[PDB]
């Protein structure tokens, strides 16, 4: 039961960037009948299945840009791409199928570009939501880099930190951009007592948070 | 086309069993080796097993984690490959794949399937209530609060918008899970334009659709 390890576990690299990701085998993967190394590369972009990138170590699968190169024999294999782009965030799987088959652990490769600050939006809670008695304050930040970001949200000016739950999606494959929620909730009868809801962006783009607010009562 | 479609997934409790089903298409079935795989959310890939081809007699080998509890079959008048996981754990909570592995000649997984989630869990199936997010470009939501379990696909207009579509990740909370979506238009085609948030959970058979009135 080989078992299949790989380096580094993350990358992060700007696009054109040459990258070297490193997979090793407890035991030679080299077929001695065929002369080729069981050893193949998987891509998984966020949210999809893996997809086939390279087997016998070096034979490139129909189709795959030729900025993918296997190499390597016995024990040690690498996955070279020789100018990064945008579309190739993932994460990258070597897999042994010399006996039995084992998977890596992965690489997960993400994407180096300029600083960008979110565009923000604010959403009262939903008159359907209300009439049921919870009270969800939505607030999105979009289109931003890097996906480190502070999120504050005020309620007639002071802070509120309970309540609050914060999601990212996975970086965009085409601007290499990151986008999250934060969502605040409270009761009805709480959010009934307050008047301005603001949520704040602060991100290293600038000292100045990119704002959003409303006032209850002019809904 | 070569085509995997796995089914069979979803909640289970503890101790439950679940048989998973990959059918098939495009490719002459008895040819090839046929794996499963599994992805806990968040984590690596793990090989489970596999059934072999004709010319090898379809024997099968399994991962040391899953071996003894779990047992691969095919059906090969029918194209379809089948999982029938026992005893089932929290560690077998997870998205899992079938891979057409081997011919014989070339060793990769060339096809797989979408996957199916599985998830181990005694909390109980609830579906989400769903609410509209209303306002160069302009920004529209919904908030899918409180379902079990995952999964839900949200689209936007039956899918008629995706390019400034972000669906969020979920988070699970006291038994229930939410997230939102939003998506962003041209000003100058809103509000002419009805953009409306298709949110479905087959666990609950709910299929919801809601439309983003100004507001
Ligand atoms: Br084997
Ligand atoms: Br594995
Ligand atoms: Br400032
Ligand atoms: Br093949
Ligand atoms: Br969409």
């Amino acid at each position: 039961d080989i078992v299949m390890t790989q380096s580094p576990s993350s990358l992060a690299v700007s696009a054109g960037e040459k990258v070297t990701m490193n997979c090793k085998s407890s035991q030679s993967l080299l077929n001695s009948r065929t002369r080729k190394n069981y050893l193949a590369w998987y891509q998984q972009k966020p949210g999809q299945s893996p997809k086939l990138l390279i087997y016998w170590a070096s034979t490139r699968e129909s189709g795959v840009p030729d900025r993918f190169t296997g190499s390597g024999s016995g024990t040690d294999f690498a996955l070279t791409i020789s100018s990064v782009q945008a579309e190739d965030l993932a994460v990258y799987y070597c897999k042994q199928s010399y006996n039995l088959r084992t998977f890596g652990g992965g690489t997960k490769l993400e994407i180096k570009r300029a600083d960008a600050a979110p565009t923000v939006s604010i959403f009262p809670p939903s008159s359907e939501q209300l009439t049921s008695g919870g009270a969800s304050v939505v607030c999105f930040l979009n289109n931003f880099y890097p996906k480190d970001i502070n999120v504050k949200w005020k309620i007639d000016g002071s802070e509120r930190q309970n309540g609050v739950l914060n999601s990212w999606t996975d970086q965009d494959s085409k601007d290499s951009t990151y986008s999250m929620s934060s969502t605040l909730t409270l009761t009805k009868d709480e959010y009934e007592r307050h008047n301005s809801y603001t949520c704040e962006a602060t991100h290293k783009t600038s000292t100045s948070p990119i704002v959003k607010s409303f006032n209850r009562n002019e809904c | 086309e070569v085509k995997l479609v796995e089914s069979g997934g979803g909640l289970v409790q503890p101790g439950g069993s679940l048989r998973l089903a990959c059918a098939t298409s495009g490719f002459t079935f008895t040819d090839y080796y046929m794996s499963w795989v599994r992805q806990p959310p968040g984590k690596a890939l793990e090989w489970l097993g596999f059934i072999r081809n004709k010319a090898k007699g379809y024997t099968t080998e399994y991962s040391a984690s899953v071996k003894g509890r779990f047992t691969i079959s095919r059906d090969n008048s029918q194209s379809s490959l089948y999982l029938q996981m026992n005893t089932l754990r929290a560690e077998d909570s997870a998205t899992y794949y079938c891979a057409r592995d081997h011919d014989g000649y070339y060793e990769r997984f060339a096809y797989w399937g979408q996957g199916t989630l599985v998830t181990v869990s005694a909390a109980k199936t609830t579906p989400p209530s769903v609410y509209p997010l209303a306002p160069s470009m302009v920004t529209l939501g919904c908030l899918v609060k409180g379902y079990f379990p995952e999964p839900v696909t949200v689209t936007w207009n039956s899918g008629s918008l995706s390019s400034g579509v972000h669906t969020f990740p979920a988070v699970l909370q006291s038994d229930l899970y939410t997230l939102s979506s939003s998506v962003t238009v041209p000003s100058s085609t809103w509000p002419s334009e009805t953009v409306t948030c298709n949110v479905a959970h087959p666990a609950s058979s709910t299929k919801v659709d809601k439309k983003i009135v100004p507001r």
